[PDB]
């Protein structure tokens, strides 16, 4: 089993260094390097680099320059350092456990088949050696295996990711209003209520309803822009009480609102 | 430096599709090749490792493959949830220095219709409190992912300071989306209807609010 978590800064300022380090654990992580793949809005996955089990890092070649990745074992986290950030590095940034391996791999040299694949064609010859070939002209000629290198990479497990933002702009908390219905909705036995994260910069925002105890019926919308440049989204409730819980890491800002649905009493 | 996917690819529902991976003799040549998954808002799945191997959990539909200095994926019995962008990788040189592909996004065609669903909620009183009044649209469970969204008061029709998401994928595989029509509190008061009317496919859903019978 594996357990990646990425921590760190959502925002950063351009010029400065991105940091983040990544919380692994798990009986999986033997026999892997902890890697960091990122990927910017409109862009492709990018590696950038991983350090392995005997304690040296290997990078991107464009990007080893500004890249240094290290670790710390007794507290069991990988960390990432970017240097000399611009809106080029604005992604989501990806913890990994890595495959790396250099194999040699044996095969049979250019136009000659193995000795263990040839049914009741085998010349004789294959008793003394690993591959064979024939020509009318001389007949069956033979040799032994020829010897290469494999290089083997795969990601084997991913973290969630998390989303940093390089930018000289500050930040803006956001405000949390109660969704209710009318009170002169046409009715149903359904209620349906929500929360509106109205009015930050940037993102993400987080939505959980009742910490994390309330999940069926819960639906969390991406963010609409404004031209004022701040964010907004909802998170809605179909179905006791109802919190949602509401975290804006870039203005390190957590809120609880309790959400009713309208009295329609007077109240 | 770059590994040449397809940009888009489409594919039926309950059929087969492929998609290709090309490269040179330093990448895909050397002939260990990995494939991933990437549904939006998800954390990306390694499928397939080694051109032919597939990873845990990765049910025997998908099929990786090599020739030369392409290698392709194979998706059969396609289905909703396959709907995502595919991305090949590759060792070159080192097997510390890797090379993505530049992906490749999957539709699958053939699903069924389905109309949205609509919630409209008003302005909360603390909200307009502060002399401004924010209506939420909330559109979910469409496909195909297109919506358009008008809003009205009173019969007429409202372009003023409406600001509506694009559809984004929903956990089903379906397709959400929201819009806000954002007013001063007198702004709110003034009028007997507001109305959100969301239009799929040529036919429109609608949902209203009554701001004096909303208390």
């Amino acid at each position: 089993q594996v357990q990646l978590r990425e921590s760190g800064p959502s925002l950063v300022k351009p010029s400065q260094t991105l940091s983040l380090t990544c919380t692994a654990s798990g009986l999986s992580l033997s026999d892997k390097a902890v890697g960091w793949v990122r990927q910017a809005p409109g862009k492709a996955l990018e590696w950038l680099g991983s350090i392995d089990t005997g304690g040296s890092a290997g990078y991107n070649p464009g990007l080893k320059s500004r890249v240094s990745i290290t670790k710390d074992n007794s507290k069991s986290q990988v960390s990432l350092s970017v240097r000399g950030v611009t809106t080029e590095d604005s992604a989501t940034y990806y913890c990994t456990t890595v495959h790396q391996k250099t194999q040699l791999t044996k095969s049979c040299p250019d136009g000659y088949s193995d000795c263990y694949g040839c049914g009741a064609y085998c010349p004789y010859g294959c008793s003394g050696d690993d591959c064979y070939s024939y020509s009318s002209y001389g007949g069956y000629t033979y040799s032994s295996y020829s010897s290469t290198y494999i290089y083997e990479f795969f990601v084997d497990a991913w973290g969630q990711g998390l989303l940093v933002t390089v930018s000289s702009a500050s930040t803006t908390a956001p405000k949390v209003y109660p969704l209710s219905s009318c009170c002169g909705d046409k009715s149903s036995s359904t209620v349906t209520l929500g929360c509106l994260v109205s009015s930050y910069m940037p993102e993400p925002v987080t939505v959980t309803w009742n910490s994390g105890a309330l999940k069926s019926g819960v639906h969390t919308f991406p963010a609409v822009l404004q031209s004022s440049g701040l964010y907004s989204l909802s998170s809605m409730v179909t179905v006791q009480t109802f919190t949602c819980n509401v975290a804006h890491p870039a203005s390190s800002t957590k809120v609880d609102k309790a959400v009713e649905p309208k009295s329609c009493d007077g109240s | 430096a770059v590994l040449n996917q397809p940009s888009s690819v489409s594919g039926s529902l309950g059929q087969r599709v492929s998609i290709t991976c090309s490269g040179s003799s330093s990448n895909v040549g050397n002939g260990y090749v990995s494939w991933y998954q990437l549904i939006p808002g998800s954390a990306p799945r390694t499928l397939i490792y080694g051109d032919t191997s597939r990873a845990s959990g990765v049910p025997d539909r998908f099929s990786g493959s090599r020739s030369g200095n392409t290698a392709t994926l194979t998706i059969s019995s396609l289905q909703a949830e396959d709907e995502a962008d595919y991305f090949c990788a590759s060792a070159e040189d080192s097997s510390s220095n890797a090379v993505f592909g530049s992906g490749t996004t999957l539709t699958v065609l053939g699903q069924p219709k389905s109309p949205p669903s609509v919630t409209l909620f008003p302005p909360s009183t603390e909200e307009l409190n502060g002399n401004k009044a924010t209506l939420v649209c909330l559109i979910s469970d469409f496909y195909p992912g297109s919506v358009t969204v008008v809003w009205k008061a009173d019969g007429s029709t409202i372009t003023r300071n409406v600001e509506t998401t694009r559809a984004s994928k929903q956990s089903n595989s379906k397709y959400a989306a929201s819009s806000y029509l954002s007013l001063t509190s007198s702004d709110w008061k003034s009028k007997g209807s507001y109305s959100c009317e969301v239009t799929h496919e040529g036919s429109t859903v609608t949902k209203t609010v009554k701001p004096s019978e909303c208390s």
